[PDB]
């Protein structure tokens, strides 16, 4: 359809309405599924949501692993504003081990490092770090100053690995690099792919998974590794959360890949079939349909009956006491309509789990996303890179001659084919969208108004800035980014949180005395 | 809530655990003091979503600003491009009457000359009729927040300040860094005392405020154009900070010649008495017998209160101005800080407090401008302190060492209806020493034992 | 915090930890609402003195008041010459304007005739020209401390509120068993509409004060005697909360028919909007922004605070009135009233609240007219509530059953400072929204596992 | 000359400042020792701050022995104002053992009961408290209408008790009786001592001591018997304190009886030696020249060379241990002023502790003493009774035959020459006082404030009521009663405490900071 991307186009001057123009697409039988163009330049001065790329790199991807010290080069903001904001939580490994979530290194530039590089900043806090606290690693960030001033943060890197006896890793992610931090995340996964992952010893277990792209905000990941630990799975590595340097370097003892996220992780998820043959599978442990397919999926992958006996017990068990909650749920949600915002994946998850309340997901979109999330990847041989995006650099892997192993053989394609177990494919969230459903790419302020004002949605779902517009004027926005601290919302038990939560906020008493009886009756009294 | 070596180290380049952010969300909230502003972020878009949504998080309130969003390209041409097309979205899309512009790392690593931008942006009539476009320039590596705000203050008395040589009886305050409540309490007193005045930033109905079910971009509160372009034709300036007015201050007296008076941010008895005695030799108004009850109810609470206040060694880190003050104010309850520090620079914070603690005979504190928590932690590790005044990071320590912890300054980020509390005035000082008293015998009735509990305290 | 059981014990006969004391205090405080009054016990010596104690250990102020000092000969011959004594050494050197009067278990068990002593008193010239004894019979052995403060304003309306016909433009409001900072909000809301009116009793320039550095037995706050007798020629009195101030209202609107109108006491959205709404329906005026907006921000604030309060359940004890409209403002926060007690005996406070919970379907609940403390805590030893909202005494069931605690009533005895915010309109609602979910937020941050802490909330 | 006493009487009506003129007077050489009129009934309507005869029976005596359930037989008021005020600390004994102090038990009277009577509630309020506690004993105590009403708690409690087993002990404190808390110290001192005290059946012990009218307000017995205990003596009894009903019913195994109240339990002191032979002395726990000499005359007492030197061992080392700031206290503390008015002892006590600082009493007085307070135990044959008061029981006993016995030979009379160790015998209050002092008996806001504006202290030690009417004037009012809810003030480590709290007092920057810098000269001009 068309009607509403003219109601919201109607207001941009020509040229931004032109640009703008295909980012909104609306979804008709009729056009069975179609292209958004996402992935390119934020206008300026419109309102977005987007971010920098060392937000994808030290904020996301990195920032997780719990025993490197991450250290931040550049003015103090960039460390500041990484300090508690995402909520991804970690406990020692073991009650031993380190753990550093709960501080922020820096290098604090200062005018004169500005003008004389910091460079021996760098290389004394580099040193200090260690000295202080004897890290797994460290890992040094780039911030906007670093790359202009030509500070070769690389170099200082390579030094301080070799005096000071540690992995010291260098991140180029300085916030004028691509459009958001998709572009961030692209930049990590490479650093770790080459130098962390599969660099180690520990030998495999079998049934080893491991959760890739879950950086356990507000606990889900203990979540799901809690449901999976009870099939007799042993997921090797977590990337991210609660991820030891240790277990990321072993990431390759295992057997299947389950890619949670897959805008941040799927570099990995390919290049590690390529290298060590070991498949991955797009996985979804949010909501409880994509969480019981994502177990008997994984379950068709390994091959055998007492692991797929065992699956349906546990399916069985859990939905089970969850049951009468899930019910509950529905009678008090049904007929609503949400709207969803999120970045990269959330806006399409979160989907599956609404239907199981009556809700009715209108509109959604990502900021930051790329148009295989929304369409599919199979997309990916077709498309027009102009952009800025991972105009980024782009690193080919070869099979590790000794580490190599094809893992299923071809029953892969009775995979793909029978029962649609998906097998290194995604197909983005258009697909699973309602016919009469709207899509934004990197939607404004402007944007989420008519979509509010024309639609009138019983919840909105988007993050914090966005949050205390659309509850003052009196619709519901629950943020999907940091729980609205609460958690976990992945896995059975997630789902009971989420559900309540949401109920919670809908019949919360205050909404309806917003309007004072001298207004609304008494006008002269 | 551990890791901290108890045996100290003093660190050259590694900073953990700042106690100060970067200049331009200051500059941001400044800007929000101007009714229909828009903040405008020139530099990379990050750093817009990274201060937005601070100011959202201690607020539980909107900030709304825009980017001229920098991509790899404006590291080679500039950002000339990037803030004309932010401009024509902007007054298209959403029209403020005032676009306050600041800047990043970036446009100023970059040398970005945002005179000559407007000017352009100007003649190509992109600026419609009768609108505005104000700058400053808030380079992330210099200063911090309080100099991104004392820079915002100064841009806007630069380009709208005017002696349009008729003067008002009117008297100027810049509140500081201090937040909306602490300007209302300042215009509640100013009034009380019966004095006119404008007030420039002026977040009252900006950053906290009414669900009243229409959202508005540009909230109410704030200063008016018109106001803030009768500042040149006042009697005198009042200048709330001397890290953070005192800019504008200066500038609207060498630009206007409307003179300044630089008063202490008004916590506590000592400070808050100069500053009703700035509003009398100024005006020669007779001071309220309702100000002069206020002042007593402050005198009898630090009186009955007293024995709880008395010898009680305080940890206190924050902004210059309000730390200063409020360490005033700690030694006035009976107290003593022992252990005052501040991320942002400068030299006159450390030496204000180094002649209040050796003018009242305190001893063994320590005084570190340009500290962060990590060095106040290893402290409490080698010399534990009664009371710990600091914004939300403080309860990582406060929860490591059990201490009473009493949140103050920016940011908090936490508990909900702070920012409807004046720390300003005698009304303030009550809450302030209220919450001490409150904190110090919550932790007293958990940890006594049974037989040895009161009920009368 | 010991010796109660699980396994309850519903008593006939002993009374243990109550929630109420006798008349005569509530008869004190109110007496302390007229200016130049000094409040007298006609009875028994040591009354006077723990009255007097428990207002010195509330409001950390003090409370004068004079006794007739009974013996046991006054238990044969009366103790009329006991307080004809009195008159005079209470005029001679201690100079009241008035004396208010009320008794004790003693006299009223004696059965002690005061109107006859007090016309004896001046018939044979005792009580000079512009000096008045007033009085109030209040048997301790009668309802509670708000049956006592009922009668003192019924006993100062049938004294004074005198019709001259010379009738003043006021509206005359009388603001239950509330606290000094409560009767300043009352009337401050008055003054952001217009409305004259005449407030009695008022403790607000008395109980609350400032240390001037001097010492007056008679503080200058409390309603004039003058004004007490303009009571009788006003256009309407209002009487907030039925138990405490009903008795005066009605009485006057015998004596004079001046109309009464009964409201409940300003706590949260109903009350308060209804309290402003009556003033504005009745004057026919219109409410202003002031009071809009902090109606706003109150919304606001239950609405960002929300995910906190929703499903919480609270233990209550206090007093029927304020308990009333205390429930109702949980009820709209989105809490459960679990365990409502009042000591003070009255069907109403069943019925209304119980209304409240069946027009809001809630279950589950224990309401309790005339219950105590021992009762609420053998409730929760078999299950357990979130928020505990009781005076001093709750905080043994709070500290030994670790539930969140905020005091609230008569008498807070252990801190500093709360005799001077609210609990009434907006801003009490503000305040009170503030403190149960710090109270709230503070224990689970204290509470969970350190990968569990959080940094925004 | 001193005009003061002179002041304070000058406005009365006449036949006030007759009975008023004999309660002020002033020692002063000529008159050492004056006589003071005393034990007065009060004046009506003159702000008195004297209590009645239940708050010394049931609140101050009573009160502290903490496994009885005492019910307060009348309205709720006296119920209520015996709810944890008076701060007598107590602690199970040793671990299991009922504790009933954070309690406040009651029948509470009502309309139908005054005129039916409420025997019946008290009756069946016994038979709860049991029923529901199971006391060591239940007390009964009487407030003002119970006398009037008819209803006689004597018999009921007998009765009751029968039935029940345990001890129900009735009590007469209507507090129309007497005129002051003293009446109550009468009433309840015949009862326990008839019916209480030489009822067990423990062993006596080695050095059993005993201290009588303590009852423990912070932990003040708690540093006596750590001193005492430490020496080698063993304390069998504090008269009431931290007191299990059971060692009240063996205070009579004790050698030496310790009175440090002498207005409350001289009366036990009295009947006590003369029913089974134990002599008291009169000792003080409050200042250290207060302690080291009761120490040294209690082991004049059990002249036994270790005992007689293990205290001048443990008196020693405990003098260096507070030293340090004993002179710390002088340094800041000598040349000010105190005024005392406090209950009956008190006013007293803590006269040599000023004194140990360098601060003067100036004018003292007592609430409800007596003459033998002010005056000397010896001038008890000369007082005579009724102020319009005493209708007060004047029990007497005769002793044991079976279990009186000599515990000093009259080597006692030796010890009241030999340094006269006040064995059996207290020079009150006048002769610790020095000369031009005055002394107020029964003091009332009159008289406090015309010596508070004539004499202008710095100090002026007092209570909750008065504590405020002084401060609110700007001159420091510390609490003698409750400590200010802190304590020990007596004992060794108790010096320490008023001490501290007491420069800490003087030294708060408020008191200087009263007057706003326009109204003083900066306000009209
Ligand atoms: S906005 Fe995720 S692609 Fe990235 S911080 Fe959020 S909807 Fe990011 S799911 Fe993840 S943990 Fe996220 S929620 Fe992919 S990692 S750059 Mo803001
Ligand atoms: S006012 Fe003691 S004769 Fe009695 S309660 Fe206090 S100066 Fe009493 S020492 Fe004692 S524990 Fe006392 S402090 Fe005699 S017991 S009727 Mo108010
Ligand atoms: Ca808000
Ligand atoms: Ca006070």
């Amino acid at each position: 359809s068309e009607n509403l991307k003219d109601e919201i186009l109607e207001k941009y001057i020509p040229k931004t309405k032109k640009t703008r123009s295909g980012h909104i697409v609306i979804k008709t039988e009729e056009t069975p599924n179609p292209e958004i163009v996402a992935n390119t330049r934020t206008v300026p001065g419109i309102i977005t949501a987007r971010g920098c790329a060392y937000a994808g790199c030290k904020g996301v991807v990195m920032g997780p692993i719990k025993d490197m010290v991450h250290i931040t080069h550049g003015p103090i903001g960039c460390s500041f504003y990484t300090w508690g904001g995402r909520r991804f939580k970690s406990k020692p490994e073991n009650g031993t081990g380190l753990n550093f979530n709960e501080y922020v290194f820096s290098t604090d530039m200062q005018e004169s490092d500005i003008v004389f590089g910091g460079v021996n900043k760098l290389k004394d806090a580099i040193h200090e770090a260690y000295e202080m606290f004897h890290p797994a690693a460290i890992g040094v960030y780039a911030t906007c100053p670093v790359g202009l001033i030509g500070d070769d943060i690389l170099a200082v890197a390579a030094t301080a690995s070799k005096e000071i006896g540690i992995p010291v890793h260098a991140f180029s992610c300085e916030g004028y690099k691509g459009v958001s931090q998709s572009a961030g995340h692209h930049i990590a996964n490479n650093t770790v792919m080459t130098d962390i992952i599969g660099k180690g010893n520990k030998e495999q277990k079998k049934y080893s998974i491991n959760v890739l792209g879950e950086y356990n905000i507000g606990g889900d990941a203990w979540e799901m590794d809690r449901v999976l630990e009870k099939i007799g799975y042993h997921v090797n590595a977590t990337l991210t959360g609660d991820a030891t340097y240790e277990k990321v370097q072993n990431a390759d003892k295992a057997d299947l890949n389950l890619v949670q996220c897959h805008r941040s992780i799927n570099y990995i998820a390919e290049m590690m079939e390529t290298k060590y043959g070991i498949p991955w599978i797009k996985c979804n442990f949010i909501g409880v349909d994509g969480i019981v397919e994502t177990l008997r999926d994984m379950a068709k992958c390994f091959d055998d009956p007492e692991l797929t006996k065992r699956t349906e017990e546990v399916i069985a068990e859990e939905i089970a006491a969850i049951q009468d909650d899930l019910d509950y749920f529905k009678e008090k949600l049904q007929g609503k309509t949400a709207c969803l915002y999120v970045g990269g994946s959330r806006s399409h998850t979160y989907m599956n789990m609404l239907k199981s309340f009556g809700v009715d997901s209108l509109v959604a979109g990502f900021e930051f996303a790329h148009r295989d999330d929304y369409e599919g990847r199979e997309v990916i041989p077709t498309i027009k890179i102009d952009a800025d995006s991972k105009n980024i650099p782009e690193i080919t892997v070869t099979p590790d001659e000794q580490k190599y192993r094809v893992v299923i053989p071809e029953d892969k394609v009775e995979e793909l084919k029978k029962a649609g177990v998906p097998l290194s494919s995604y197909g983005g969230m258009m697909k699973e969208m309602h016919d009469g459903t709207i899509l934004i790419d990197d939607m404004n302020h402007h944007d989420m108004e008519v979509v509010l004002e024309k639609l009138k949605p019983d919840m909105f779902f988007a993050g914090i800035k966005e949050k205390f517009v659309i509850q003052k004027g009196g619709v519901l926005s629950k943020q999907l980014h940091s729980y609205d601290y609460n958690g976990p919302y992945a896995g059975f038990r997630g789902v009971v949180n989420f559900g309540h939560e949401l109920v919670n906020g809908i019949y919360t008493p205050a909404w309806k005395m917003i309007t004072p009886p001298w207004k609304k009756a008494s006008s002269e009294s | 809530l551990d890791a901290t070596p108890k045996e100290i180290v003093e660190r050259k380049a590694l900073r953990i655990n700042p106690a100060k952010t970067c200049q331009p969300v200051g500059a941001m909230y400044a800007a929000l003091g101007i009714h229909n502003c828009l903040p405008h972020s020139h530099g990379s878009q990050g750093c817009c979503s990274y201060h937005r949504t601070v100011l959202s998080r201690h607020f539980k309130e909107p900030a709304m600003a825009s980017t001229s969003s920098f991509t790899e390209g404006a590291s080679v041409f500039g950002g000339g491009s990037n803030i004309k097309t932010a401009v024509k979205n902007i007054f298209s899309l959403y029209n403020p009457d005032i676009i306050a512009v600041h800047t990043t790392c970036l446009s100023e690593t970059l040398g970005d000359d945002l005179p000559t931008y407007i000017s352009q942006m100007e003649d190509a009539g992109s600026i419609p009729e009768g609108k505005l476009v104000i700058h400053t320039n808030t380079p992330s590596y210099v200063g911090s927040h309080v100099t991104g705000f004392a820079n915002m203050v100064q841009g806007i008395v630069n380009y709208l300040s005017e002696n349009t040589g008729a003067k008002n009886g009117k008297i100027n305050v810049i509140p500081g860094f201090v937040g909306p409540a602490d300007m209302r309490e300042i215009k509640r007193l100013f009034e009380a005392m019966d004095i006119p005045y404008i007030m420039f930033p002026d977040t009252s109905g900006v950053l906290d405020g009414p669900t009243t079910g229409e959202y508005k971009m540009y909230p109410e509160g704030g200063t008016k154009i018109e106001d803030l372009k009768d500042t040149g034709n006042s009697d005198l300036t009042l200048s709330l900070g001397s890290y953070a007015s005192d800019l504008g201050a200066k500038t609207l007296e060498k630009k206007c010649k409307v003179p300044f008076k630089t008063l202490r941010t008004p916590i506590g008895v000592s400070a808050t008495d100069e500053f009703i005695m700035a509003l009398s030799e100024a005006t020669g108004k007779e001071v309220p017998a309702s100000i002069e009850e206020e002042r007593g109810q402050l005198i009898d609470l630090m009186i009955d209160a007293q024995q709880y206040l008395q010898g009680k060694k305080v940890a206190l880190l924050g902004d210059p101005d309000e730390i200063i003050a409020l360490s005033k104010f700690i030694i006035e309850l009976g107290a003593i800080p022992k252990y005052v520090v501040t991320g942002t620079p400068g030299m006159k914070f450390q030496k204000e407090i180094d002649a209040m603690l050796a003018e009242a005979g305190i001893e063994g504190s320590k005084v570190k401008v340009e500290g962060d928590f990590f060095d106040v932690h290893q402290w409490i590790k080698n010399e534990g302190v009664d009371l710990l005044i600091s914004n939300t990071y403080g309860k990582f320590i406060a929860r490591e060492e059990n201490i009473p912890f009493v949140r103050f300054g920016f940011p908090i980020m936490d508990r909900y209806g702070h920012y409807y509390n004046p720390k300003v005035g005698y009304k303030g000082a009550i809450r302030l020493v209220e919450e001490i008293t409150n904190v110090i015998l919550d932790k007293i009735e958990r940890e006594c034992t049974e037989e040895d509990f009161e009920v009368v305290r």
